[PDB]
């Protein structure tokens, strides 16, 4: 499987695969890797399912009280430190998820990568996490601009994901991509999606 | 108040004059308080 | 002296057990809040005219957000209610982790009372001396009182404090089903003038909102609570000349 | 003095606890409530007429599922009944968790007393100052009364609340052990007609009921409840002309 | 009063809680501390009087570094605020740790306000008889009193101490909402020797503050006092011959 | 005054724990304790004066070690210093567990008045009531009296117990900040034979003293207090003709 | 006094627990056990007449074996006198179990001490009523008495319990340093003959001693007693002369 | 001296327990039981004594082995005895366990006064309302009193209970230290009949015994209680015809 | 994945490289793998990226607990214990990692090597530890005197992990120096190191 997040200047988008293959298996019709956390915050994850749905439904739960708590906006920071810590106090139930959770706040757009041994780092260029991870950083690097809108990532989340998946055969379809322009939460969902590879194949 | 204004007059005396003020008057008070106070107020060094 | 009232664990031969009563004698101290439920809402109405030049014109807060569609409004001491209120903002969203359903005033109400009996119950730890008004739609506005014995009282509308008997009188006459937002918010704003036998100046009143077609929490900004104070002032004073 | 009342792990010089005593009096001090055993299910009616205008009809509630087809009705303090019927209900599942069997009426009281004599011996916590009735259908019906101090008594008619004295000796005449549910539900009424002293509006009383032939609470709104209470009407006037 | 003032648990019909303001007579006993709060920073400044000479003055003073950008005063018990505010460090490193994000001076006195608040609820242990004045800028200033109960007031000009109603007049009188930094500071050195009921010596006070720029916390050494405290001295003198 | 007293949770109307002040009185009634704190290092004496011949040639023992440059003594009840002194020693020892470095004098004074802390805040627990002097030199010399109340205070010269109002007199006078290590220590026998209003002998008095110099710690033989005793005696017999 | 004395929480305006000091009135009560140290061991003496003639009063004891050179003489309530013992003896094998030492005399009495204060400070618990002599010989004669309160006093000579007053008394002309094993034995046996007022017989008395040169407690035989009382009957009828 | 008696924190000023005195008349509040010791064993009779014929004497218990070589006699409350004889079976079993020795009377005497003593330490529990005598041989035969204290001592000849003066000033004339198993016995059995004030009946009463020479308890029947009981009761009416 | 340090004479230098690759999965090549301890204390980590900043974030935290509490500047051998003890605390899931710790202190410079399990040793100038050790050790001590600057020391440090990153496969290209002068605490990063040494590789 694989997921991947850019920082743009005019939101963050980022894309996932909602299927996952062991290598010919199908998972589910659909499941959710990307789950809503906020209109300005997201989730998006590479690794288990069941892990990343738990630690989703945790992290809604906290970014909800966090706000009421401050009268304020979640920031990007604060929803990424503590999945760092929310992992390594109940690691008793084995962990096995990457989590990309990123969004925008006041200080700008922001991705942080968080692993199951912890650690919230810093991204403000590429990223990308899995298995397809290696493959989809050689699409990302050469084609990245700084200027760049939400507009011209779409197309780039999409190129990335779609040679992880014709070069691993235990990355599933179904992409879904998530646009945060800070003007709204949209989800382009499958069908469109799979038209910006028909057009990049053929 | 009556009997402190009349230790007051005769602290006066006892200071070799016939002028009342307010040091003949604080020790006046004293020892009317010495009677019905202390209460100390020497635990405000374990107050910040 | 009663000697039914060293202890929560003991009663009254009365059967108005007096501790709890006690409870409710330090909300009625605590100054104003109101909630008056419409059809197209729920308006909740609650002092921030405390301390003078000294103190904020700004001081946080009487008006909890609870959800982003519940709030809730006190009265009685604000340290009571700051733990109370830190245990709502959790309950509700532990409803939200164990289900992924919003939390029904109905429901959250319940569990407020729940806690506070915990504290009611023991003898070794006092009641929360505060009181509840809990505000939301969860599809269907609802309004209650939860009180300081975590007892739990359904109303048409309902204040709380130093006002209670002025905004209840208010309410007895005049309070309808047939309100609109508009017509039932500058009715709460006239009732809370009264409260405090005096004007409505914006920053001595923060009033919030849970909508019917849109079911989320808004807090009425500033120079927009401007207008239906403006309106409601008028009221005010006709009344205050008796 | 007297007592010895100060402490719940002290009895009296007559041996009796003046603390449980003393609570018995704050369900007295509560709403009335009326329950009634035939011979065709047992009906429980509950006391929801309180209070002015200022407060909603629906005032909760108070009739409570407790089980698919087991109720209880509750008289004395609210915040009392909350986390009773709370555990009530958690012990008529977990019966079912452990046994898959329907609790018994029976038993479920048993242990609604059960947890309430924890209450009466430990010093360290308040008794209870709160009666549930508990009615329903295990495969007969069976009416019981649940008492603070944990004391358990099975009727077949009964009241508790403020008309507990007064209506015992209006079913010493009327109330026999050969009437139809009808009938039953009508005489249930006329009695609570005589607890208000007033004629009744079925529009702020509940009331609810297992059958034999159900074997399923299921509650009666307004509109049903019309002619039970018309019936019920005339006998109350009857009754405030003599 | 009577029994109902010798335990924390009590109520009193008052509706008061006498232990809590006895707690809160703890607080007036002790020194005062006073703090300004002005949009360019906050300032905070502290009594070091000494009783003797052999007093050693680097030690007797209120003023903790809590974070970077917060510092605080207390009054009450100097043994309770030790504990308190190491309690309030903790807090605030707790909120670096987990969200990695510095503690907003708003958050951290409901914190705060919390943990004294299970002390005033509990019959075991006593609350602390100590109000803080925690002053910090976290974008932008800001300034809150807690109480003793916990209860949390937000201001922009308080006091807390035996001075503290002679500084309740003074600000008033004199303190403007158009000021600076150097002179409100100015203005709190003749308010803290108008309490003190002298002329500064810069020696006998200790000044700590945020400012939004620097956003730091410094504390003000003997050289960086002096300007201030002649400036003062000049107008203090004027209050103490009027 | 009464019934704030009978407990350490309770306050007085005047914000005063009476509990408290009668700790002081605690350390008043035992034993005198002086420490003369100077630029070179900082001696801490303690009286050794025994009623009866039947007791050891060093009676077990006034001034404790407590660390490696780090001392205390007491006045005050005597038990409760084996406890506390048995404490001081561990969390002397601690900080060199955990971070390996030599506790500094305030630190260690800290958490020790935390421990008095933790037996303020239970009512279960009675707090000490023992005042000790804990005497060090780190960065430079140190010296604080920590009360029973759990509170800090740092002197330049100090005194506790029988002697303690004598010896503040005398210092006021008597002390300066140009007095070496031997005008210091030998001053501190001059305060302390006031103090008893005797002759001092070195079986009478007990002496360590502390050493910038070497940076440890030593305590002083009774052989080698023989020449300070001596020139001591000169200024006690003048001032026993005064 | 009153009030300050029927808890252990509380101090009295004088500083002291009286609570403590009216356990130390419990040992006083019944009977002699006397400590003399020596240049050449130390000897502990104690009583063991108890009742009348059913009794056995050739056992039951205060002269406990606690190590191979520790042993301790009690005087107050056997009730306590049997755990305090058991932690004393629990304490010696804890220095054998960790250090593969046995434990010296100082760190015994140390130890115990605590253990009894510990308890001094907890409430709804109560010191222990019972005071014990450690005497022993490390590789130097140390004798100490240990006291109800948890305080540590080392002696050169003492006694507890109803013979403390005489032997006092006759201590301070006798009292020597020059005495040997010897004559420590016999005249410790007078100071025991005053205390009852009576003639010794080696059977209603027992003696433990520990010597430097055998490094043992050892427990003398009534035939080996014997000899000694003869030396001391002489004495004590001499002085019974007055 | 009042209220130096409601807790067992507490000792009066006078010295003593008295709350240990009241437990002492709750064992003379029971019926008497005598141990008597002799040469070739220990016997232990108990009054069986029953004030009514609907109860029957035979089988209210007495008088329980506690050991296959200890038995035990009680007086006090049948309550007390019950958790305090459980108490003494599985101390005196858990030595064989971990030793497989069968418990010394010393050592099990010990033992339940530890038990006993801990009960007297916290206010939090009832001190014990019964009296064990402890009588077995372990290799020599003991007879020793367990006291409510939790106290230990060594007797030849003791009683418990109502009787214990009488058999005081009876034993204090009879009593020999020569005395055979047939002696001992009878002279008991005589001293029962004095306490009682009348003959004995082999039915009310129960003796149970450990000899040295076998070292196994038995207990004597009705049956075998005759050639005594004749013997004794000629006794008994020569001595009370005086 | 190697990291050295040295004391100069007037500061100390650490530096890390920041390859590190678990899988298919580039944790680290743009994200940190340097903790900021107090202003001139660092911790500098070879180990996972997760297991180094959730252990250094506590460690982070107590040193301001640490410096407001008692105002005293911790040293380098107090946070050095300290790291030690809380590595006996859990050490049940992975938590294995070689620490270095160094930086400014007021007693002067020094550089404590706290070793996985928990334990402290102290280096007078020269420190490796990483799996490069033996390569960085020559190259560190032949050119390091007694009176070598901060300068030519942060120049060494690049040149002792690049010389060893042949020998090694564990570790890969990109690299931070930090320096710790006490008039910065600079952090390098990619840019200007890789510029540095392509005067005095080429």
């Amino acid at each position: 499987t694989t997921t991947v997040g850019l920082v743009c200047k005019d939101g963050v988008v980022m894309a996932t695969e909602k299927r996952a293959t062991m290598g010919n298996f199908i998972a589910s019709k659909a499941a959710k890797k990307i789950y809503q956390i906020a209109d300005r915050m997201a989730m998006t994850t590479a690794g288990s399912v069941g892990d990343a749905q738990f630690l989703a439904r945790i992290i809604k739960i906290e970014a909800n009280l966090y706000e009421i708590r401050r009268e304020r906006k979640p920031t990007v920071r604060a929803i990424a430190t503590l999945t760092s810590n929310l992992l390594n106090s109940y690691r008793y139930f084995p962990y096995l998820v990457q989590l990309l959770i990123g969004g925008i706040d006041s200080e700008g757009k922001s991705i942080y990568s968080i692993d199951p041994i912890g650690g919230a780092i810093e991204e403000k260029d590429i990223v990308a996490t899995g298995s397809g991870s290696l493959t989809a950083y050689g699409v990302l690097e050469d084609r990245f601009t700084p200027e760049i809108g939400v507009d011209e990532a779409v197309e780039l989340a999409v190129r990335a994901i779609y040679s992880a998946m014709k070069r691993d055969s235990a990355s599933g379809d179904g992409i879904d991509v998530v646009k945060i322009t800070e003007d709204e939460f949209y989800q382009y969902s499958p069908e469109e999606v799979e038209q910006i590879l028909a057009k990049f194949r053929k | 108040i009556k009997a402190i204004c009349t230790e007051a007059g005769m602290f006066a005396i006892r200071e070799e004059r016939a002028k009342v003020t307010m040091l003949d008057f604080t020790k006046a008070i004293e020892k009317v308080l010495k009677k019905t106070t202390p209460i100390p107020d020497l635990k405000g060094v374990m107050f910040v | 002296q009663m000697g039914y009232d060293r202890a929560i664990t003991v009663f009254s031969p009365d059967g108005r057990l007096f501790q709890v009563e006690y409870a409710r004698e330090a909300v009625k101290r605590g100054a104003t809040a109101i909630g008056i439920k419409c059809k197209e809402g729920v308006i909740l109405i609650a002092d921030k005219r405390v301390g003078s030049k000294l103190l904020e014109a700004d001081t946080i807060e009487k008006i909890y957000k609870i959800d982003e569609h519940i709030c809730a409004a006190t009265s009685g001491l604000v340290a009571d209610a700051r733990v109370l209120i830190d245990r709502a903002r959790i309950e509700a969203q532990i409803n939200r982790l164990t289900y992924d359903e919003p939390i029904t005033v109905k429901e959250l109400a319940k569990k407020i009372c729940d806690f506070k009996q915990q504290y009611t119950q023991y003898g070794g730890v006092r009641p929360f001396g505060v009181s509840l008004l809990i505000a939301g739609v969860d599809e269907v506005p609802k309004l209650y009182e939860t009180d300081p014995s975590g007892a739990l009282l359904e109303y048409k509308a309902t204040a709380i404090g130093m006002g209670r008997n002025a905004v209840t009188e208010f309410f007895e006459k005049e309070y309808r089903d047939d309100l609109s937002f508009d017509d039932a918010m500058v009715l709460g704003l006239v009732a809370m003038g009264l409260s405090i036998e005096s004007e409505l100046v914006p920053e001595n009143i923060e009033v919030g909102y849970v909508k019917v077609d849109d079911r989320t929490f808004k807090e009425v900004s500033p120079e927009e609570l401007k207008p239906y104070v403006e309106r409601a002032n008028e009221r005010i004073r006709e009344l205050l000349k008796k």
